[PDB]
Protein backbone atom coordinates (compact mmCIF):
# COMPACT_ATOMS: atom_id res chain seq x y z
CA UNK A 1 0.00 0.00 0.00
CA UNK A 2 2.75 1.96 0.42
CA UNK A 3 3.48 2.09 -3.19
CA UNK A 4 -0.44 3.31 -3.38
CA UNK A 5 0.28 5.24 -0.18
CA UNK A 6 3.17 7.37 -1.77
CA UNK A 7 1.29 7.83 -5.33
CA UNK A 8 -1.30 9.02 -3.53
CA UNK A 9 1.44 11.97 -1.53
CA UNK A 10 2.21 12.83 -5.42
CA UNK A 11 -1.29 13.70 -5.29
CA UNK A 12 -1.39 15.77 -2.14
CA UNK A 13 1.47 17.41 -4.38
CA UNK A 14 -0.31 17.58 -7.76
CA UNK A 15 -2.74 19.36 -5.37
CA UNK A 16 -2.59 21.46 -2.58
CA UNK A 17 -3.03 20.45 1.03
CA UNK A 18 -6.03 22.71 1.25
CA UNK A 19 -7.80 21.31 -1.63
CA UNK A 20 -6.93 17.58 0.16
CA UNK A 21 -10.05 15.61 1.64
CA UNK A 22 -7.88 14.17 4.03
CA UNK A 23 -4.09 15.74 5.88
CA UNK A 24 -1.15 14.55 4.57
CA UNK A 25 0.34 14.24 7.98
CA UNK A 26 -2.10 11.67 8.52
CA UNK A 27 -1.15 9.23 5.42
CA UNK A 28 2.40 10.09 5.50
CA UNK A 29 2.29 9.26 9.40
CA UNK A 30 1.04 6.41 8.01
CA UNK A 31 3.69 5.75 6.14
CA UNK A 32 6.37 7.31 8.95
CA UNK A 33 4.92 4.13 11.07
CA UNK A 34 5.74 2.03 7.93
CA UNK A 35 9.17 3.64 7.60
CA UNK A 36 9.23 2.58 11.43
CA UNK A 37 9.63 -0.80 10.59
CA UNK A 38 10.58 -0.22 6.78
CA UNK A 39 10.78 2.93 5.06
CA UNK A 40 11.63 3.22 1.76
CA UNK A 41 12.25 0.42 -0.77
CA UNK A 42 14.93 1.15 -4.25
CA UNK A 43 11.87 2.42 -6.03
CA UNK A 44 10.07 3.53 -3.35
CA UNK A 45 12.69 6.31 -1.90
CA UNK A 46 13.81 6.85 -5.26
CA UNK A 47 10.06 8.44 -6.43
CA UNK A 48 9.73 9.59 -2.46
CA UNK A 49 13.05 11.40 -2.79
CA UNK A 50 12.43 13.17 -6.24
CA UNK A 51 9.01 14.55 -6.21
CA UNK A 52 8.98 15.16 -2.55
CA UNK A 53 12.06 17.59 -3.13
CA UNK A 54 11.88 18.51 -6.59
CA UNK A 55 9.03 21.52 -6.00
CA UNK A 56 6.54 20.09 -5.20
CA UNK A 57 3.89 20.15 -2.00
CA UNK A 58 7.15 19.00 0.04
CA UNK A 59 6.60 21.33 2.70
CA UNK A 60 10.55 22.09 4.70
CA UNK A 61 8.97 20.45 7.56
CA UNK A 62 6.86 18.03 5.85
CA UNK A 63 9.89 17.41 2.94
CA UNK A 64 12.52 17.05 6.11
CA UNK A 65 9.46 15.37 8.73
CA UNK A 66 10.14 12.75 5.62
CA UNK A 67 13.90 13.62 4.89
CA UNK A 68 14.77 12.30 8.25
CA UNK A 69 13.37 9.13 7.35
CA UNK A 70 13.57 8.43 3.79
CA UNK A 71 16.59 6.18 3.61
CA UNK A 72 16.70 2.98 1.95
CA UNK A 73 15.44 -0.53 3.09
CA UNK A 74 17.95 -2.58 0.70
CA UNK A 75 20.28 0.20 -0.96
CA UNK A 76 20.18 3.55 -2.47
CA UNK A 77 20.16 2.98 -6.35
CA UNK A 78 21.85 5.82 -9.01
CA UNK A 79 18.24 6.66 -10.31
CA UNK A 80 17.67 7.50 -6.21
CA UNK A 81 21.03 10.30 -6.90
CA UNK A 82 20.32 10.84 -10.19
CA UNK A 83 17.44 13.76 -10.24
CA UNK A 84 17.79 14.64 -6.75
CA UNK A 85 20.87 15.85 -8.08
CA UNK A 86 18.04 17.65 -9.73
CA UNK A 87 17.04 18.46 -6.25
CA UNK A 88 20.65 19.42 -5.88
CA UNK A 89 19.79 22.10 -9.25
CA UNK A 90 18.99 24.21 -6.19
CA UNK A 91 16.78 26.90 -7.92
CA UNK A 92 13.39 28.32 -8.27
CA UNK A 93 12.19 25.58 -6.06
CA UNK A 94 15.82 24.29 -4.44
CA UNK A 95 14.29 21.97 -1.40
CA UNK A 96 15.21 25.06 0.10
CA UNK A 97 18.80 25.19 2.58
CA UNK A 98 17.52 23.65 5.50
CA UNK A 99 16.05 20.89 3.74
CA UNK A 100 19.46 20.79 1.50
CA UNK A 101 21.06 20.42 4.94
CA UNK A 102 19.08 17.54 5.45
CA UNK A 103 20.05 16.12 1.97
CA UNK A 104 23.30 16.80 1.90
CA UNK A 105 23.46 14.71 5.95
CA UNK A 106 21.00 12.17 3.94
CA UNK A 107 23.69 11.10 1.85
CA UNK A 108 26.52 11.73 4.84
CA UNK A 109 24.75 9.32 6.29
CA UNK A 110 24.23 6.58 3.41
CA UNK A 111 27.19 7.26 1.97
CA UNK A 112 27.79 3.43 2.78
CA UNK A 113 24.98 2.07 0.85
CA UNK A 114 24.86 2.73 -2.80
CA UNK A 115 25.36 -0.26 -5.91
CA UNK A 116 28.09 2.32 -7.62
CA UNK A 117 29.79 4.94 -5.84
CA UNK A 118 31.97 5.30 -8.73
CA UNK A 119 28.73 6.97 -10.27
CA UNK A 120 28.10 9.92 -7.62
CA UNK A 121 31.76 10.22 -7.84
CA UNK A 122 31.45 10.73 -10.95
CA UNK A 123 29.62 13.45 -10.35
CA UNK A 124 31.70 15.19 -7.77
CA UNK A 125 32.10 18.50 -9.20
CA UNK A 126 28.08 18.64 -8.99
CA UNK A 127 28.63 18.90 -5.04
CA UNK A 128 32.11 20.37 -4.95
CA UNK A 129 30.07 23.51 -6.29
CA UNK A 130 27.81 23.30 -4.08
CA UNK A 131 30.62 23.89 -1.05
CA UNK A 132 30.56 27.41 -1.78
CA UNK A 133 27.36 28.41 -0.32
CA UNK A 134 27.61 28.44 3.13
CA UNK A 135 25.00 26.70 4.80
CA UNK A 136 25.82 23.48 3.23
CA UNK A 137 29.59 23.54 3.74
CA UNK A 138 29.88 21.36 6.69
CA UNK A 139 27.93 18.95 5.35
CA UNK A 140 29.01 18.79 1.95
CA UNK A 141 32.81 19.18 3.07
CA UNK A 142 31.87 15.50 5.12
CA UNK A 143 30.03 14.64 1.72
CA UNK A 144 33.08 14.74 -0.36
CA UNK A 145 35.19 13.61 2.53
CA UNK A 146 33.58 10.48 1.34
CA UNK A 147 33.45 10.79 -1.90
CA UNK A 148 36.97 11.53 -3.13
CA UNK A 149 39.08 9.77 -5.62
CA UNK A 150 41.76 11.01 -7.42
CA UNK A 151 40.07 11.64 -10.82
CA UNK A 152 38.35 14.26 -8.57
CA UNK A 153 41.69 16.28 -7.52
CA UNK A 154 42.14 18.93 -10.65
CA UNK A 155 44.33 21.27 -9.67
CA UNK A 156 41.46 23.72 -10.20
CA UNK A 157 39.44 22.08 -7.22
CA UNK A 158 42.27 22.58 -5.25
CA UNK A 159 42.45 26.37 -5.41
CA UNK A 160 38.87 26.47 -5.35
CA UNK A 161 39.45 24.41 -1.98
CA UNK A 162 42.20 27.33 -1.02
CA UNK A 163 39.46 29.94 -2.09
CA UNK A 164 36.96 28.81 0.41
CA UNK A 165 39.94 28.57 2.98
CA UNK A 166 41.38 32.34 2.55
CA UNK A 167 37.43 33.87 2.61
CA UNK A 168 36.16 31.53 4.82
CA UNK A 169 37.31 30.26 8.52
CA UNK A 170 39.91 27.47 8.94
CA UNK A 171 36.97 25.17 9.62
CA UNK A 172 37.94 21.72 10.50
CA UNK A 173 36.07 20.37 8.11
CA UNK A 174 37.68 22.33 5.15
CA UNK A 175 40.65 20.97 6.95
CA UNK A 176 39.74 16.97 6.40
CA UNK A 177 38.78 17.74 2.90
CA UNK A 178 42.49 19.44 2.29
CA UNK A 179 43.79 16.39 4.19
CA UNK A 180 42.02 14.01 1.46
CA UNK A 181 43.28 16.42 -1.21
CA UNK A 182 46.81 16.26 0.14
CA UNK A 183 46.79 12.13 0.60
CA UNK A 184 45.95 12.50 -3.12
CA UNK A 185 47.87 14.40 -5.77
CA UNK A 186 50.19 16.85 -3.70
CA UNK A 187 49.86 20.15 -5.36
CA UNK A 188 48.33 21.61 -1.61
CA UNK A 189 50.31 21.04 1.33
CA UNK A 190 48.59 21.30 4.81
CA UNK A 191 49.29 19.15 8.15
CA UNK B 1 78.62 -5.68 -3.81
CA UNK B 2 75.36 -3.07 -4.20
CA UNK B 3 74.16 -4.22 -0.22
CA UNK B 4 77.17 -6.74 0.49
CA UNK B 5 79.55 -4.48 0.27
CA UNK B 6 77.89 -2.36 2.68
CA UNK B 7 77.71 -5.46 4.96
CA UNK B 8 81.38 -5.48 4.52
CA UNK B 9 82.12 -2.36 5.23
CA UNK B 10 80.20 -2.53 8.70
CA UNK B 11 82.06 -5.47 9.29
CA UNK B 12 85.26 -3.56 8.82
CA UNK B 13 84.09 -0.61 10.73
CA UNK B 14 82.92 -2.72 13.56
CA UNK B 15 85.98 -4.63 13.95
CA UNK B 16 88.09 -1.25 15.13
CA UNK B 17 91.17 -2.68 13.72
CA UNK B 18 94.07 -0.36 14.85
CA UNK B 19 92.40 3.01 13.90
CA UNK B 20 94.83 5.65 14.71
CA UNK B 21 93.95 7.66 11.52
CA UNK B 22 97.28 9.01 10.51
CA UNK B 23 96.13 12.18 9.00
CA UNK B 24 97.23 14.53 6.40
CA UNK B 25 97.63 18.34 7.51
CA UNK B 26 94.56 20.00 6.03
CA UNK B 27 96.17 21.30 2.74
CA UNK B 28 95.87 24.56 1.25
CA UNK B 29 92.49 24.01 -0.57
CA UNK B 30 92.81 26.53 -3.33
CA UNK B 31 88.99 26.89 -4.27
CA UNK B 32 88.02 24.39 -7.16
CA UNK B 33 86.26 25.30 -10.41
CA UNK B 34 83.24 27.67 -10.00
CA UNK B 35 82.78 28.07 -5.54
CA UNK B 36 80.67 31.01 -5.84
CA UNK B 37 83.15 33.59 -4.13
CA UNK B 38 79.78 35.61 -2.55
CA UNK B 39 78.15 32.22 -1.75
CA UNK B 40 81.18 30.41 -0.55
CA UNK B 41 82.35 33.72 1.68
CA UNK B 42 78.91 34.00 2.54
CA UNK B 43 78.96 30.32 3.67
CA UNK B 44 82.38 30.51 5.94
CA UNK B 45 81.79 32.54 8.77
CA UNK B 46 78.37 30.82 9.77
CA UNK B 47 77.84 28.47 12.40
CA UNK B 48 77.11 25.10 11.07
CA UNK B 49 74.16 22.86 12.94
CA UNK B 50 76.18 19.96 11.51
CA UNK B 51 73.65 16.72 11.22
CA UNK B 52 74.42 13.13 9.81
CA UNK B 53 72.56 12.73 6.63
CA UNK B 54 71.46 9.10 5.10
CA UNK B 55 71.69 9.07 1.26
CA UNK B 56 68.70 10.68 -0.92
CA UNK B 57 66.41 8.07 -2.71
CA UNK B 58 66.05 9.06 -6.24
CA UNK B 59 67.49 12.39 -5.63
CA UNK B 60 68.36 14.65 -9.20
CA UNK B 61 70.30 17.96 -8.93
CA UNK B 62 68.13 19.08 -11.96
CA UNK B 63 64.90 18.91 -10.25
CA UNK B 64 65.96 21.70 -7.96
CA UNK B 65 63.08 23.87 -9.35
CA UNK B 66 60.15 21.77 -8.42
CA UNK B 67 62.19 20.32 -4.75
CA UNK B 68 61.85 24.40 -4.16
CA UNK B 69 58.62 24.63 -4.64
CA UNK B 70 57.51 21.55 -2.77
CA UNK B 71 59.56 22.42 0.41
CA UNK B 72 58.42 26.13 0.47
CA UNK B 73 54.87 25.24 0.45
CA UNK B 74 55.50 22.64 3.05
CA UNK B 75 57.00 25.22 5.33
CA UNK B 76 54.54 27.96 5.20
CA UNK B 77 52.20 25.12 5.88
CA UNK B 78 53.96 24.13 9.02
CA UNK B 79 53.37 28.06 9.85
CA UNK B 80 49.25 26.83 8.54
CA UNK B 81 49.94 24.37 11.68
CA UNK B 82 57.01 35.30 3.29
CA UNK B 83 59.14 32.26 2.60
CA UNK B 84 61.23 31.63 -0.22
CA UNK B 85 63.58 28.02 -0.50
CA UNK B 86 65.97 28.39 -2.83
CA UNK B 87 67.89 25.21 -3.56
CA UNK B 88 71.44 25.65 -4.97
CA UNK B 89 74.09 23.47 -6.09
CA UNK B 90 77.36 24.51 -5.00
CA UNK B 91 79.43 23.16 -7.39
CA UNK B 92 82.56 22.66 -6.01
CA UNK B 93 82.15 21.72 -2.49
CA UNK B 94 83.44 18.22 -3.51
CA UNK B 95 86.57 16.32 -2.32
CA UNK B 96 86.62 13.85 -5.93
CA UNK B 97 85.01 14.33 -9.23
CA UNK B 98 83.03 11.30 -8.43
CA UNK B 99 81.61 13.04 -5.20
CA UNK B 100 77.80 14.49 -5.45
CA UNK B 101 78.03 17.97 -5.86
CA UNK B 102 76.98 20.10 -2.41
CA UNK B 103 73.64 21.99 -2.55
CA UNK B 104 72.19 24.33 -0.59
CA UNK B 105 68.82 24.95 1.14
CA UNK B 106 68.20 28.55 2.22
CA UNK B 107 64.72 30.14 3.33
CA UNK B 108 65.19 33.02 2.20
CA UNK B 109 62.35 35.65 3.86
CA UNK B 110 60.78 40.07 1.21
CA UNK B 111 64.64 40.32 1.16
CA UNK B 112 67.58 37.83 1.03
CA UNK B 113 67.24 37.46 4.61
CA UNK B 114 68.14 33.85 4.61
CA UNK B 115 66.91 32.45 7.59
CA UNK B 116 68.10 28.95 7.85
CA UNK B 117 70.57 27.78 4.72
CA UNK B 118 71.07 24.77 5.07
CA UNK B 119 73.55 22.84 3.66
CA UNK B 120 74.59 19.34 2.10
CA UNK B 121 77.54 18.03 1.45
CA UNK B 122 80.17 14.92 0.48
CA UNK B 123 83.21 15.97 0.22
CA UNK B 124 85.64 13.22 0.33
CA UNK B 125 83.22 11.21 1.57
CA UNK B 126 84.42 8.07 -0.80
CA UNK B 127 83.44 5.44 1.52
CA UNK B 128 79.67 5.71 1.22
CA UNK B 129 79.95 6.47 -2.70
CA UNK B 130 81.42 3.12 -3.23
CA UNK B 131 79.01 1.37 -1.46
CA UNK B 132 75.55 2.58 -2.36
CA UNK B 133 73.81 2.35 -5.51
CA UNK B 134 73.62 4.76 -8.40
CA UNK B 135 69.78 6.08 -7.19
CA UNK B 136 70.82 7.47 -4.45
CA UNK B 137 72.47 10.88 -4.17
CA UNK B 138 74.44 10.33 -0.79
CA UNK B 139 75.14 13.38 1.13
CA UNK B 140 76.50 12.24 4.45
CA UNK B 141 76.78 16.24 5.99
CA UNK B 142 74.08 18.34 7.02
CA UNK B 143 74.29 21.69 7.80
CA UNK B 144 71.53 23.95 9.79
CA UNK B 145 72.48 27.10 11.25
CA UNK B 146 68.56 28.49 11.04
CA UNK B 147 66.46 27.90 13.80
CA UNK B 148 66.34 24.04 15.56
CA UNK B 149 62.56 24.71 14.40
CA UNK B 150 62.77 25.19 10.77
CA UNK B 151 65.61 22.46 10.80
CA UNK B 152 63.51 19.84 12.68
CA UNK B 153 60.70 21.17 9.83
CA UNK B 154 62.99 20.55 6.33
CA UNK B 155 64.45 17.39 8.34
CA UNK B 156 60.67 16.38 8.19
CA UNK B 157 59.99 17.43 4.26
CA UNK B 158 63.21 15.34 3.33
CA UNK B 159 62.50 11.99 5.15
CA UNK B 160 59.10 12.65 3.39
CA UNK B 161 60.25 12.47 0.49
CA UNK B 162 63.47 11.46 0.06
CA UNK B 163 63.75 8.57 2.63
CA UNK B 164 66.98 10.39 4.19
CA UNK B 165 67.41 10.52 8.11
CA UNK B 166 69.18 13.12 10.17
CA UNK B 167 70.76 11.89 12.79
CA UNK B 168 72.49 15.49 15.00
CA UNK B 169 76.30 14.50 14.15
CA UNK B 170 78.08 14.94 17.59
CA UNK B 171 81.43 15.17 17.26
CA UNK B 172 83.14 13.14 20.52
CA UNK B 173 85.73 14.67 22.50
CA UNK B 174 88.87 12.40 20.89
CA UNK B 175 87.46 13.66 17.54
CA UNK B 176 87.46 17.42 18.16
CA UNK B 177 90.66 17.21 20.16
CA UNK B 178 92.18 15.34 16.79
CA UNK B 179 90.66 18.12 14.23
CA UNK B 180 91.86 20.70 17.17
CA UNK B 181 95.19 19.59 16.48
CA UNK B 182 95.12 19.02 12.49
CA UNK B 183 93.87 22.89 12.51
CA UNK B 184 96.83 24.07 14.45
CA UNK B 185 98.99 22.15 12.06
CA UNK B 186 97.98 24.10 9.28
CA UNK B 187 100.03 26.12 7.16
CA UNK B 188 98.12 29.79 7.36
CA UNK B 189 98.75 33.01 8.09
CA UNK B 190 96.99 36.01 9.72
CA UNK B 191 95.68 33.71 12.15
CA UNK B 192 92.56 35.27 12.29
CA UNK B 193 91.11 33.89 15.77
CA UNK B 194 92.80 32.29 19.04
CA UNK B 195 93.00 28.47 19.51
CA UNK B 196 90.59 28.33 21.95
CA UNK B 197 90.03 24.86 23.79
CA UNK B 198 86.28 24.79 25.86
CA UNK B 199 86.45 22.15 28.19
CA UNK B 200 83.93 21.34 30.69
CA UNK B 201 84.56 19.11 33.65
CA UNK B 202 82.19 16.77 34.98
CA UNK B 203 81.17 17.64 37.90
CA UNK B 204 77.75 16.23 39.08
CA UNK B 205 76.15 19.58 40.94
CA UNK B 206 78.35 21.98 39.21
CA UNK B 207 78.98 22.40 35.07
CA UNK B 208 82.78 24.37 35.46
CA UNK B 209 83.76 25.24 31.78
CA UNK B 210 87.24 26.26 30.89
CA UNK B 211 88.53 28.28 27.93
CA UNK B 212 92.13 27.39 27.44
CA UNK B 213 92.48 30.03 25.14
CA UNK B 214 95.86 30.02 23.38
CA UNK B 215 97.53 32.44 21.07
CA UNK B 216 96.91 30.72 18.04
CA UNK B 217 101.26 31.42 17.00
CA UNK B 218 102.21 30.38 20.48
CA UNK B 219 99.85 26.96 20.13
CA UNK B 220 101.44 26.66 16.37
CA UNK B 221 105.14 26.51 18.28
CA UNK B 222 103.72 24.41 20.52
CA UNK B 223 102.77 21.80 18.32
CA UNK B 224 106.15 21.81 16.84
CA UNK B 225 107.28 20.76 19.68
CA UNK B 226 105.16 17.72 19.49
CA UNK B 227 105.13 17.99 15.65
CA UNK B 228 108.14 15.47 14.38
CA UNK B 229 106.81 13.18 11.11
CA UNK B 230 105.79 15.88 8.69
CA UNK B 231 103.07 15.72 5.96
CA UNK B 232 100.65 13.19 8.59
CA UNK B 233 99.84 14.17 12.04
CA UNK B 234 99.65 10.95 14.18
CA UNK B 235 97.17 9.92 17.08
CA UNK B 236 100.13 9.81 19.33
CA UNK B 237 101.28 13.73 18.11
CA UNK B 238 97.73 14.95 18.34
CA UNK B 239 98.01 12.99 22.18
CA UNK B 240 100.92 14.53 22.93
CA UNK B 241 99.67 17.93 21.81
CA UNK B 242 96.48 17.88 23.95
CA UNK B 243 98.87 16.27 26.97
CA UNK B 244 101.42 19.29 26.41
CA UNK B 245 97.74 21.30 26.73
CA UNK B 246 96.96 18.88 29.96
CA UNK B 247 100.56 19.47 31.18
CA UNK B 248 100.60 23.69 30.98
CA UNK B 249 96.92 23.81 32.83
CA UNK B 250 97.34 21.10 35.85
CA UNK B 251 100.94 22.57 35.69
CA UNK B 252 99.06 25.93 36.57
CA UNK B 253 95.43 25.02 38.25
CA UNK B 254 96.27 21.98 39.56
CA UNK B 255 92.91 20.47 37.78
CA UNK B 256 93.85 17.39 35.51
CA UNK B 257 92.01 19.04 32.24
CA UNK B 258 92.42 15.47 30.40
CA UNK B 259 90.09 13.93 33.40
CA UNK B 260 87.60 16.76 31.30
CA UNK B 261 85.81 17.09 28.27
CA UNK B 262 86.44 18.78 25.26
CA UNK B 263 83.00 20.90 24.35
CA UNK B 264 84.17 22.96 21.42
CA UNK B 265 87.66 23.89 19.87
CA UNK B 266 87.89 27.33 18.41
CA UNK B 267 90.67 27.43 15.71
CA UNK B 268 91.50 30.10 13.36
CA UNK B 269 90.42 27.45 11.04
CA UNK B 270 87.67 26.21 12.14
CA UNK B 271 85.58 26.23 15.37
CA UNK B 272 84.29 23.00 16.42
CA UNK B 273 81.72 22.50 19.21
CA UNK B 274 80.80 18.74 20.55
CA UNK B 275 76.49 19.15 20.87
CA UNK B 276 75.97 19.85 17.12
CA UNK B 277 76.04 23.64 16.77
CA UNK B 278 79.95 23.01 15.45
CA UNK B 279 81.48 24.25 12.29
CA UNK B 280 82.46 27.65 12.20
CA UNK B 281 84.68 27.53 9.15
CA UNK B 282 86.51 31.16 9.52
CA UNK B 283 88.98 30.17 7.00
CA UNK B 284 88.81 29.06 3.26
CA UNK B 285 89.92 25.56 4.77
CA UNK B 286 86.58 24.06 4.68
CA UNK B 287 86.96 21.45 1.95
CA UNK B 288 89.89 20.20 4.29
CA UNK B 289 87.08 20.54 7.17
CA UNK B 290 84.77 19.19 5.28
CA UNK B 291 86.58 16.32 4.55
CA UNK B 292 87.00 15.49 8.34
CA UNK B 293 83.57 16.50 8.90
CA UNK B 294 82.22 14.30 6.19
CA UNK B 295 84.43 11.42 7.16
CA UNK B 296 83.01 12.15 10.50
CA UNK B 297 79.50 11.71 9.07
CA UNK B 298 80.02 8.26 7.49
CA UNK B 299 81.30 6.88 10.99
CA UNK B 300 77.22 7.88 12.28
CA UNK B 301 76.29 6.48 9.24
CA UNK B 302 78.13 3.72 8.39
Amino acid sequence: EEDALQMAVGYFEKGPIKASQNKDKTLEKHLKTVENVAWKNGLASEEIDILLNIALSGKFGNAVNTRILKCMIPATVISEDSVVKAVSWLCVGKCSGSTKVLFYRWLVAMFDFIDRKEQINLLYGFFFASLQDDALCPYVCHLLYLLTKKENVKPFRVRKLLDLQAKMGMQPHLQALLSLYKFFAPALISV
Amino acid sequence: TPLQKRLESVRKQSSFILTPPRRKIPQCSQLQEDVDPQKVAFLLHKQWTLYSLTPLYKFSYSNLKEYSRLLNAFIVAEKQKNIKVIFSTLLGMKGTQRDPEAFLVQIVSREGKVLWTGWFCCVFGDSLLETVSEDFTCLPLFLANGAESNTAIIGTWFQKTFDCYFSPLAINAFNLSWMAAMWTACKMDHYVATTEFLWSVPCSPQSLDISFAIHPEDAKALWDSVHKTPGEVTQEEVDLFMDCLYSHFHRHFKIHLSATRLVRVSTSVASAHTDGKIKILCHKYLIGVLAYLTELAIFQIE
